[PDB]
């Protein structure tokens, strides 16, 4: 319900001046809304490990709702719990995922937690993993600039 | 933008910090390839200018100097780590001219230890096989062909070691100047680098013997001028990771004296076998030169030929003393040295041998007294520290425990022999670093081809303790369960490798007796994962479980009893299961199991009969658990659902000529009848061994009876009395197998038993 | 259609034969870009010999026309020193090279 | 015949598999009582609240390891010589 | 000791060994300050599981058996001779108990903690009050004795 609920308010083509579809004070009342829907979410799955692997079933979508313009805040750091807590989900993650990722770090300026982020995206608990690391060294260093 | 710049942009600086944290991790675990590719961004001589460099800030030059250890010693230092627990010894002069070596000098047994690690010591390790980076070669055209990974780029290591050197001896002479200006900024971002830099390279091994010295006369120049002024690291003041790493140090120097140690034993021991083979060579001369005036010289006879060398050689040694015994067909000359060399040896350890601030003059009693003053100290508050200090401290306070753990892996390589060994140490260091990265194809190719390589060795023929040491089995069964379970569906994955695994498997087996067991108990433990996944087609882990007990006669004796129940409780499964690969290979669907049930009598048949005999226990064991369920052996055609095994066998035979429920090279005929020869074999074999205990006994007679009230009369004769094919157009495995009359003739003799008219007939 | 542009001084008259083995003091020099490779750094040169491929094929058709210490600007077109494929990780895909090899080999 | 004529690998695995079963381990160090006595000895060497130096951290340390997560532990053999020391 | 004994539930390996041989090597004697000190941080902690672990330990232990018997006399007969198998095929006859003196290392832990006649671990033992769960150690004991 936390899920379709995030939905149901993401509907907005952009969540900004859309506010007329809905009326009055609800522009306001968006992105305190959504910051704090995603941090209770992220101390919903901090901490408890079988959260983080029951969660960890559509990462997808959480990739797709990833750069959703003022969602930097929060959202990110939920996938970075799902990493940490729950290294088991780092399997099905295919070039999609790096790209968006890289899209995000070039659109929202160098933010150490994507850094973060892509530093435990390669080394697993105790297992290296070839395929990630090669996709890695290949999209988000092709070249310089 | 200036590196050199600090004081402000202090986001930059943790962006940089992260961007080597991600340069680190991406170069972890092997991947040759990625380091290759930050090769070509930090190269040698920026990663030389920031080391030389020393106005840099903290952060950046641990990030600097760790990314420097990940690159390029790093897998060799990994390689080389995980063979540290490996002792071998060649047989060469320089084996036999290096002993404990005591400071005769002036001095004696009343001596010091010598200092650890400065060289002249042998052994049997890879080389590193490094490769200069390049970047005008052209790629292969062929897409990967089996390559051999890659090779991490190679850096001047004489130049590298020198420098470390000069680092860590401004490093000191700054400290001891107590200067209030850091290099980093603090006492680790000063020391904690240097000295992670300086271990992985004495680890590696680069160093000589004018190096070790100098390093070992700079951590302490106080107990180290046997071979105020610049004081040593342990009478300063540091925090913890400086602790931690001189504590790795220390731990490094003494695996380094106990290598020194146990190869100076095993010279010793090859001395001493050389000598006691010399001196029963002229007692054996002098026996046979005078062997009468005597009496016990069948006695005698029998001891020293009639004996395993393991008694003759244990009641020969261990009789020496015996606490003041003796009671040895010994002289009393080899004695003396025997004792000589036990007393130089405890004197070496931290034994006193009389009664069981002050200057050390040794490694152990410095160690212990360094421990006991950072205990002393304050209240430590990093946990792993602890652990690594008390670790430190009790492996330096009980010798006997450590050389009781070293002695299981150690053996003696013949001279001119060290070629082979080189190539299985080298392959076994690959298989290591392959385990600890995840599966995939080039990884699974590269393992094959390994293990492919690997089998003509001429070491793996002989020595069984090579293997029975070390632990490699336990790497490959890793190896495999990580490839086969973990992951419910995931077995299927990576085919066409189990092969290779189970011909190894097999071939361990087939080697030893102690090892035959080892496997045994884990090959149980390989049969249940594969009964918990159904298993697999091919190279069948259930036929290395019937190759494994062909003949044992231990260990079938003391089997256990849960593994019989789920192996036919699997088999019952097998049985009532539709087998939707055979219908999916172009085979109507039947609710049988041909392949699986065929497999598994297969391994039942040779897990009765143990050397030829029977061993009633697990006869009648087996016997109850297949008869308590009725849905066993087939049981809606077997004649449990109320039909015959004459028409069952008749109908078998009728689909095998011209056959039409089925399509395209194994079809259900063969597979019924081979189905009922081996369950018919493993019925005759399971007869409670023969007449000479079933006339004393009454379960023997109980159990015949089953047996023959569970097939009828006038069937077995039946089938023997059907025509075969044309004695010698071609045939192939589809007709009756001339084995089958030889299975029948076996159930006949060890059942029924014997009469005349039958016998006639 | 490779452009080079060759410094008159430095001499020599000694044109590399085939078959035999040369030195070079090259450093690499992207396009519009920065630098990623330099024999320089790592202060050895680089040993391959002349005939058995080993190298960038427009590489060695660059170095060909060339004489003793007489650098130049070897400009190799993409299409076929590395491809649309390209090194993953070091060289972007269609990508010109520029390099600037110097010759110190006594022969 | 089987004594002589062999090669010495067989005779230095068989020296050693003997020396590991002979008048070693046969508890003949009994250093136990001397370390107990050597760490507790050393209190202060040169000092209300402050925990003993020696035989203090330890104790704390596998208390802390005993009241971690992740259900039970294994392997340890530090605890494993150390108990058995102390016993 | 007793959150080392506390954490491992169930399984006999050599961790439960090692802490039983401690418990025997600290108790020897039966001090009075110990078995306040052990009561006093089992009123305070009331943590219940280590009751449980001890009656989940000993419902595990092993008993004479006439198959085992049987079983180890027939390994015992040989019949071959292999290179020096004798040795290495029992434990020189231990496969009948293998638990004899883990068991009677426990029991005697047990013993030296409710040897004082203060009429305090009896109670406690026969019923805890700290803890929402009653084990009843005796009722299990007199089972292991049937």
């Amino acid at each position: 319900l936390v899920l379709n609920c995030i939905d149901r308010l993401n509907v907005y083509t952009t969540a900004a001046h859309f506010a007329e579809y809905a009326g009055e004070e609800a522009a306001e009342s968006w992105k305190e809304i959504v910051n704090l829907l995603s941090e209770l979410l992220a101390s919903l799955i901090r901490g408890n490990r079988a959260n983080c692997a029951l969660f960890s079933t559509n990462l997808d979508w959480v990739v797709s709702k990833l750069d959703r313009l003022e969602a930097s805040s929060g959202i990110l750091e939920v996938l970075y719990c799902v990493l940490i807590e729950s290294p088991e989900v780092l399997n099905i993650i295919q070039e999609n995922h790096i790209k968006s990722i890289i899209s995000l770090l070039d659109k929202h300026g160098r933010n150490h937690k994507v850094l973060d982020v892509l530093c435990s995206l390669c080394v697993c608990n105790g297992v290296a993993v070839r395929s990630n690391q090669d996709l890695i060294t290949e999209n988000l260093l092709p070249g310089r600039e | 933008m200036d590196i050199l710049e600090l004081s402000e942009r202090l986001d930059l600086q943790r962006f940089h910090s992260h961007t080597l944290r991600l340069y680190r991790a991406v170069c972890a675990l092997g991947n040759n390839r990625v380091a290759h590719a930050l090769c070509s961004h930090v190269d040698q001589a920026q990663l030389l200018h920031a080391l030389e460099d020393a106005h840099l800030p903290g952060p950046l030059r641990a990030g600097y100097y760790d990314l420097l250890i990940s690159i390029h010693l790093e897998s060799a230092c990994r390689s080389r780590r995980s063979m540290l627990s490996e002792y071998i010894v060649p047989l060469t002069p320089e084996t036999r001219a290096i002993t404990l070596f005591p400071p005769g000098r002036k001095g004696g047994n009343a001596r010091r230890h010598g200092l650890p690690g400065v060289g002249v010591t042998t052994s049997l390790r890879p080389p590193h096989h490094f490769s200069p980076p390049c970047f005008v070669a052209a790629l292969p055209a062929a897409g990967v062909a089996e390559a051999p990974a890659r090779l991490s780029p190679a850096i001047p290591l004489e130049a590298l070691r020198d420098k470390a050197l000069r680092m860590l001896g401004e490093a000191v002479r700054d400290g001891g100047q107590h200067a209030r200006d850091p290099v980093g900024g603090s006492v680790e971002f000063q020391f904690v680098p240097v000295l992670k830099l300086v271990s992985t390279l004495l680890v590696m091994g680069i160093f000589g013997d004018e190096d070790v010295k100098q390093i070992l006369k700079m951590i302490e120049p106080e107990v180290f001028t046997e071979e105020d002024l610049e004081e040593g690291l342990l009478q300063m003041k540091l925090p913890e990771s400086v602790k931690l790493q001189m504590c790795n140090l220390l731990e490094y120097f003494c695996d380094q004296e106990l290598q020194h140690r146990v190869e100076s034993l095993a010279a010793f021991a090859e001395r001493y076998v050389d000598k006691l083979q010399a001196n029963q060579r002229s007692r054996y001369a002098l026996l046979m030169r005078a062997f009468t005036m005597s009496a016990a010289e069948t006695a005698r006879r029998t001891r020293e030929f009639r004996s395993p060398p393991q008694e003759q050689i244990n009641m020969l040694l261990h009789f020496k003393d015996e606490a003041d015994e003796e009671d040895c067909p010994l002289p009393e000359d080899i004695r003396q040295d025997l004792q000589d060399f036990h007393q130089d040896l405890l004197a070496h350890c931290g034994i006193q041998l009389e009664g069981e601030e002050k200057k050390p003059q040794s490694l152990q009693e410095l160690v212990s007294h360094m421990v006991v003053r950072w205990a002393q100290e304050d209240y430590v508050q990093s946990p792993e520290l602890v652990r690594a200090m008390f670790s430190l401290l009790h492996r330096q306070y009980d010798g006997l425990g450590e050389l009781l753990r070293a002695l299981p892996r150690a053996y003696t390589i013949s001279p001119s022999s060290v070629e082979d060994t080189m190539s299985l140490l080298e392959c076994l260091g690959q298989i290591r670093s392959l385990l600890i990265v995840q599966m995939g194809p080039q990884e699974e190719n590269l393992m094959i081809q390994s293990i492919g390589n690997i089998m003509n060795n001429k070491v793996f023929y002989q020595h069984p303790n090579l293997m029975r040491a070390l632990g490699m089995h336990e790497t490959v069964m890793e190896v495999m369960v990580n490839v086969l379970g973990g992951g419910e569906t995931k077995e299927i994955r990576f085919p066409k490798m189990v092969t290779s695994c189970c011909r190894f498997l097999c071939y361990f087996c087939r080697i030893s007796r102690q090892n035959q067991r080892s496997m045994f108990d884990h090959l149980s433990y390989l049969l249940e994962n594969s009964g918990i996944g159904l298993g697999m087609q091919g190279s069948t882990p259930l036929d290395v479980a019937a190759a494994s007990v062909i003949d044992n006669n231990e260990l079938a004796l003391a089997l256990q009893e849960q593994d019989l129940e789920k192996v036919v409780s699997y088999l019952a499964g097998c049985g009532l299961q539709s087998c939707p690969m055979l219908l999916a290979k172009g085979y109507p669907d039947i609710g049988w199991n041909p392949c699986g049930g065929e497999r598994y009598l297969d391994f039942l048949r040779f897990a009765v009969f143990v050397n030829g005999e029977s061993v009633e226990e697990n006869a009648n064991v087996v016997v109850r658990l297949l008869i308590r369920k009725p849905e066993c052996f087939g049981p809606a055609l077997r004649g449990e659902g109320g039909s015959g095994l004459l028409a069952a066998i008749e109908e078998a035979i009728r689909i095998s000529e011209d056959p039409a429920r089925d399509g395209p090279r194994v079809h259900l005929g063969h597979a019924i009848m081979s189905f009922y020869a081996a369950l018919i074999d493993l019925l005759g074999r399971c007869a409670p061994e023969m007449h000479l205990i079933q006339a004393g006994k009454g379960e023997a007679l109980r159990i015949r009876a089953i047996l023959r009230s569970l097939v009828p009369l006038d069937d077995l004769v039946g089938i023997i009395s059907l025509p075969l094919q044309i004695p010698t157009q071609p045939k192939m495995s589809a007709s009756f197998v001339p084995d089958h009359k030889a299975s029948m003739v076996l159930f006949l003799d060890r059942v029924y038993g014997i009469e005349n008219q039958d016998f006639l007939l | 259609g490779v452009e080079i542009e060759t410094i008159s001084p430095g001499d020599g008259r000694t044109f590399p034969k085939k078959g035999q083995t040369c030195v070079v003091h090259y450093t690499g020099m992207l396009q519009n870009g920065k630098k990623f490779d330099s024999s320089r750094d790592r202060n050895k040169p680089f040993k391959f010999r002349i005939g058995k491929q080993e190298v960038i094929k427009g590489f060695e058709e660059g170095a060909a026309q060339m004489s003793l210490g007489q650098r130049a600007k070897l400009t190799c077109t993409p299409d076929v020193a590395y491809g649309a494929t390209g090194h993953p990780g070091v060289i972007p895909p269609n990508a010109t090279l520029i390099f600037d090899v110097e010759l110190l080999n006594l022969e | 015949t089987p004594l002589y004529n062999l090669p010495t690998h067989r005779a230095c695995n068989m020296f050693l598999e003997s020396y590991k079963a002979a008048w070693i381990l046969t508890e003949d160090h009994s250093f136990e009582d001397r370390m107990i006595d050597d760490l507790s000895k050393a209190g202060e060497q040169e000092e209300e609240e402050k925990k003993p130096d020696p035989l203090h951290q330890l104790v704390l340390h596998f208390s802390r390891t005993a009241l971690t997560e992740k259900s039970k532990l294994d392997e340890d053999y530090l605890y494993m010589a150390y108990a058995d020391i102390m016993a | 000791v007793l959150q080392m004994i506390s954490a491992c539930k169930g399984e006999t390996g050599a961790m439960v060994s090692s802490t039983l041989k401690l418990g025997i090597s600290i108790l020897n004697g039966g001090n009075a300050e110990v078995q306040q000190k052990m009561l006093d941080y089992l009123k305070d902690k009331k943590e219940v599981g280590f009751f449980q672990s001890i009656q989940a330990l000993m419902q595990t232990c092993s008993v004479l058996d006439l198959n085992a018997f049987e079983r180890q006399n027939k390994a015992e007969g040989l019949g071959m001779v292999n290179e020096d198998g004798t040795v290495i095929n029992r434990q020189n006859g231990e496969k009948v108990m293998a638990d004899d003196e883990f068991t009677q290392d426990l029991f005697r832990f047990l013993q030296l903690l409710c040897e004082g006649h203060n009429n305090d671990f009896q109670n406690y033992l026969r019923t805890q009050t700290g803890n929402t769960t009653t084990i009843n150690i005796i009722i299990c004991t007199v089972d292991y004795l049937l």
